[PDB]
């Protein structure tokens, strides 16, 4: 019997409290898809192959042909309006600074490295290296099909037969760009240049305006500046461990890459049914009969081939609907949590949210979120409400509690002891 | 031209417009055949002095031999041929691989039960032909040599057996056959029949009551290698260009390259994962080639419209912007797309106008012409960081904006009979 | 003959129906976001950001059309600014003020 | 269950194949639907008195 | 009563979905009968083959 989990308990006292007397900060990974491949099909090379007494006979489908390619072209406009809307928000470039002193916080692991190609980050090579694509560009020629017969690659074998890939309109480098020039804004400026231009700030008052933001007093931080900004470095060495550590951490996307891979052979291998003919070469057919007699089966080969191309295209648009929905998505977490900090509970995040950051990827985006945990707590005893001299007094931001002698007035997220 | 067929309008928009493929036709046609020159034995088999009876049926092998029918012309008539595997407007480009002859005498009014899915006392009895034959059948009257004056009675058939036989078996027993239940042990008698019975034939009788002479011919056309073809010239072996084959009468297009794969004695092609030939094996030269495709395809189109001008650009995603593997006027250009052919690059980087592909973008513009450039993501900016300098606004601007959503679409009904029968 | 003109007459009414229902589900999702965007920027102020407009919201109004809705968004854009200097605080009589 | 029939599916099992696995997705869809929606927390805290 | 709609009608649906796949089967699509028995009866294999 599955276990759902450890069996735990609260014990609930009306005149007792427990207040964290520290924290975390904790950073975790999320990964979303953005876009599929694009594909386009050519009717007469799948169906007929090259012959003329077929293709004499397709021009009463040629109209179910020229609706299959409209519903595959709207497919391919469709992803590119999804990387255009996922990643190109704002259309001023930021260039990254040079590296200068952020009172410890370290963005050299997220941000370009010059010495390498591309200029992309670390963690950024590290994602690109994981996921494997089953394409290597789109330049294979006549020749290089025709010497190597002997190794059957299945790209040759769905480009003879009409099947082709059509390439994205941004390119890698271009999209790396982009996020760079995202994170350099938002390490400068802070949340203001979602809103109107962006306006120079501190990272420790950029971050402290956070900690106001989660409501937690500024001195938190203030008393504990080095504390906090060693605790967020920790947490991105985490992040960078725990990325290396494990291979299996990029799921979707490879999944992705295989549903379009594994779609477009399973096409290419129903060649091979009769649909009720005497066989599945045009070829022999028209080798050994006549075509008065030939037209049946050509007909009956017409009738499946069509209905398989149908399906695949049925397929295509209920994916695509589903990629658009996880694309939006993308997009209102982008929006929402590199542009400012949400109060929508776990949504950038488990925890009392901090800040996220961008990361490109084959056919999506992962972000890592900043988030806000608390550490230990300690029992401690309360009133309702402290009455002074007959009216109830009321603390304006705090919660009263007591030792046993003494009364003190606190918060709920951290514990600050304060009269 | 091509995507105005495709749209079915006289006028076409801005756009990328994909077109169908890149083919190449065939200027040549090639004929490769087995060297036979011995005549096939027609005389043998259908012109014999004796024929054998319909039970104890006779089987030839054939092998060997041209099959040139027109040599039976001024020699025999025929009342009967039908043939079930292939068309007889075939017959004289094809090779044959199995061939077997068949040869017995009937009645007149029996020849139709030479036939698959049959019944009577000839095909339950003495001859069966299965339900997927491939072959033919042939028949002729013969009453001036199988009739006598007094009559001829050297024929025979069977007429009584306990269970049908199954397709291409043939029985010669003799042993006595009982109706009721009373055991026979031999000795003929009042329930004990003698099997076989004898035809009577007269110069003088009736045309069902005739004799006829019957020829099955059955054999495999495609698969396996083939000595029996027929009366087609042979051609020389052309390489590395596209054209029209018949290989042992497969027929097809394509282009033949030298191959390593080796078959053994008992194969003559082989198939791929679709089922379709990709190599074969020379009929005259003993050696393996590759058959492989003419077109390969990739091609699209870039314009503006028609009503503003006449020009066009065309992209091909895989060439190295050369000849074009099985029209270079002045301007080529390489991207990561592909070659593409009749646009000016430029250097300098604006906004993108019709998403060519890999970064590269093209626009219509000033003489007007197409060019093509890397597309503009923004302009180049960057922000100051000092963090004992913080900057604050002091005026604001107030704005509006405009969003446009759908929320609904137009609500149909459909009629069944009236769409379809009407 | 007959038969065969019913069997691909029924296909294409299929194929046709197939493609409303994917339509429809589309306009469902445009509708479920349209009418998010009424209740919490026409009845409400958002603090969503890039939700009800492009920068700090301050209202929406709705205008009808057909198959349609479009909303006409008020938004907050600081202009010109001026560069000044900061400290974390401020150590008057020995206690740090924020 | 006709032997006759089935013979004659060979031609058509690939299909099958592909039907079956549209419907296995949706099956391991629907199991995620409801672990998502219910176990958010693994904490499985007892009601008091 | 009429409070728990949707749900029941997502049952409703499906189970309605299964039985109309149930009756289809009574439909022979130019075919003299639906019935493969009567057919495998009536007629030799190269003519039920159709
Ligand atoms: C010796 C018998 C034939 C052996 C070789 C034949 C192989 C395959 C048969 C092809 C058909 C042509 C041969 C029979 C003549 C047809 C009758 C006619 O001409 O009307
Ligand atoms: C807490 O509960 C106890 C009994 O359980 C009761 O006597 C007491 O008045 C309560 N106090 C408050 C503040 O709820
Ligand atoms: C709070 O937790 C961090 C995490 O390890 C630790 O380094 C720090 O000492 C803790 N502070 C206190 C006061 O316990
Ligand atoms: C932290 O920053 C220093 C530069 O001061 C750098 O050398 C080091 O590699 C960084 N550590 C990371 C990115 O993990
Ligand atoms: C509670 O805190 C005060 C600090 O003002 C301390 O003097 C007192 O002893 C504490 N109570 C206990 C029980 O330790
Ligand atoms: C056919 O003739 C060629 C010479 O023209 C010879 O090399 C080959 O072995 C011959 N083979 C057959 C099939 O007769
Ligand atoms: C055809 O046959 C007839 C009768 O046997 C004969 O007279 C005639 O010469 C033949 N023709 C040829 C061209 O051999
Ligand atoms: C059979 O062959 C003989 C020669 O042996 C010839 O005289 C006769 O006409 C032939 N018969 C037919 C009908 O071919
Ligand atoms: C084959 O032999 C068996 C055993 O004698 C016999 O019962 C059967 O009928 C035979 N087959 C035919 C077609 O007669
Ligand atoms: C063209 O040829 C060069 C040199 O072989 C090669 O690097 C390049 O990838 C080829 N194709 C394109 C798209 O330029
Ligand atoms: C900011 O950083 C610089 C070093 O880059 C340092 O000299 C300065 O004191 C710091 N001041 C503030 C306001 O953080
Ligand atoms: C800036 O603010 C002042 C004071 O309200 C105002 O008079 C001025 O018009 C503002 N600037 C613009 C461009 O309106």
């Amino acid at each position: 019997t599955m276990s759902l989990g450890a069996e735990n308990s609260v014990a609930y006292s009306n005149n007792s409290i427990a207040i964290p007397t520290n924290f975390t900060i904790s950073v975790t990974t999320e990964i979303l898809p953005v876009s599929m491949t694009k594909t386009s099909v050519d009717c007469t090379m799948y169906i007929c192959g090259d012959s003329t007494e077929c293709s004499n006979l397709l021009l009463q489908y040629g109209s179910f042909c020229t609706q299959l390619n409209r519903a595959l072209t709207g497919i391919a406009v469709e992803q590119d309006k999804n990387t255009q809307e996922v990643f190109a928000q704002v259309k001023q470039i930021y260039k990254t600074p040079q590296i200068k002193d952020f009172g410890g916080f370290n963005f050299s692991q997220i941000l370009p490295d010059p010495s390498k190609p591309s200029k992309r980050s670390p963690i950024e090579d590290l994602l690109f290296n994981k996921v494997t694509l089953a394409d290597a560009g789109f330049i294979k020629q006549y020749g290089d099909c025709l010497g190597d017969i002997a190794a059957r690659d299945l790209i040759c074998a769905q480009k003879f037969n009409g099947l082709t890939v059509l390439p994205p309109l941004l390119t890698d480098e271009m999209i790396a760009q982009y996020t760079s020039a995202l994170l350099a804004g938002t390490i400068t400026s802070g949340w203001t240049f979602g809103a109107g231009p962006a306006l120079q700030i501190p990272f420790p008052m950029q971050m402290a305006y956070r900690f106001n933001g989660i409501g937690v007093t500024q001195n938190v931080l203030y008393e504990n500046q080095k504390l906090i900004a060693n605790q967020f470095n920790s947490a991105i060495g985490k992040i960078q461990d725990s990325l290396s550590s494990t291979p299996s951490a990029l799921g979707k996307l490879q999944d992705v890459v295989n549903q379009n891979a594994q779609a477009l052979n399973t096409l290419v291998k129903q060649l091979s049914s009769n649909f009720g003919a005497i066989s599945s070469v045009l070829n022999d057919i028209l080798s050994r009969l006549d075509p008065p007699e030939a037209e049946v089966q050509i007909d009956r080969l017409i009738t499946g081939r069509l209905q398989s191309l149908q399906t695949y295209v049925t397929q295509q648009l209920i994916r695509a609907a589903e990629i658009r929905a996880s694309a939006n998505l993308a997009a209102t977490k982008m929006s929402e949590c590199v542009l400012g900090q949400s109060k929508r509970v776990d949504f950038c995040g488990k925890g009392y949210h901090l800040m996220s950051f961008p990361q490109s990827a084959p056919h999506g985006v992962v972000f890592l979120h900043v988030t806000y945990v608390p550490a230990q707590e300690k029992n401690f005893t309360t009133a309702p409400a402290i009455c002074h001299d007959g009216k109830a007094h009321f603390p304006r931001e705090g919660v009263f509690v007591s030792n046993g002698t003494h009364w003190f007035v606190t918060q709920r997220n951290f514990y600050e002891p304060q009269i | 031209s091509e995507t105005k067929c495709t749209l079915k309008s006289f006028t076409v928009e801005k756009g990328i417009y994909q077109t169908s493929n890149f083919r190449v036709q065939p200027t040549e046609s090639i004929v490769r055949f087995p060297n036979i020159t011995n005549l096939c034995p027609f005389g043998e088999v259908f012109n014999a002095t004796t024929f054998a009876s319909v039970y104890a049926w006779n089987r030839k092998r054939i092998s060997n031999c041209v099959a040139d029918y027109s040599v039976l012309y001024n020699s025999t008539s025929f009342s009967t041929f039908k043939c079930y595997g292939v068309s007889p407007t075939k017959l004289n480009d094809l090779c044959f691989t199995n061939v077997y002859a068949d040869s017995f005498v009937v009645r007149g009014d029996e020849v139709r039960q030479i036939a698959p899915g049959q019944t009577g006392k000839i095909a339950d009895y003495n001859y069966k032909l299965p339900d997927d034959f491939t072959g033919c059948v042939i028949a002729w009257n013969s009453n001036n040599l199988d009739s006598k004056v007094g009559g001829n009675y050297n024929y025979l058939y069977r007429l009584f057996r306990k269970s049908n036989l199954k397709p291409f078996e043939r029985d010669i027993s003799t042993e006595i056959y009982q109706a009721g239940s009373t055991p026979c042990n031999g000795v003929e008698g009042f329930n004990c029949y003698f099997p076989l019975q004898s035809y009577g034939f007269h110069p003088t009788n009736g045309v069902g009551y005739q004799p006829y002479r019957v020829v099955v011919l059955s054999f495999e056309l495609l698969n396996a290698p083939a000595t029996v073809c027929g009366p087609k010239k042979s051609t020389n072996l052309i390489k590395n260009k596209c054209v029209n084959f018949n290989f042992n009468g497969l027929t097809g297009t394509g282009v033949l390259t030298e191959s390593n794969k080796k078959f053994l004695p008992f194969q003559q092609f082989g198939r791929d994962i679709a089922d379709t030939t990709d190599a074969v094996r020379d009929p005259q030269t003993l050696e393996i080639l590759d058959i492989t495709p003419c077109s390969f395809g990739g091609v699209s189109v870039i314009t503006p419209g028609t009503n503003a001008s006449n020009q066009v650009a065309v992209l091909y995603q895989d060439v190295n912007c050369t000849e074009v593997p099985v029209s270079t006027g002045s301007n080529v250009f390489q991207t990561r797309a592909g070659c593409l052919i009749g646009a000016e690059h430029v250097n300098n980087s604006y906004e993108c106008d019709i998403p060519i592909g890999a970064g590269i973008c093209a626009s219509y513009q000033t003489s007007q012409s197409i060019i093509a450039y890397t597309m503009s993501l923004g302009a180049e900016n960057s922000v100051a960081y000092s963090n004992n300098s913080i900057a604050i606004p002091t005026n604001f601007t107030i704005s509006v904006t405009t969003e446009i959503l759908p929320v609904s679409m137009t609500k149909t009904s459909v009629d069944c009979t009236m769409y379809i029968c009407g």
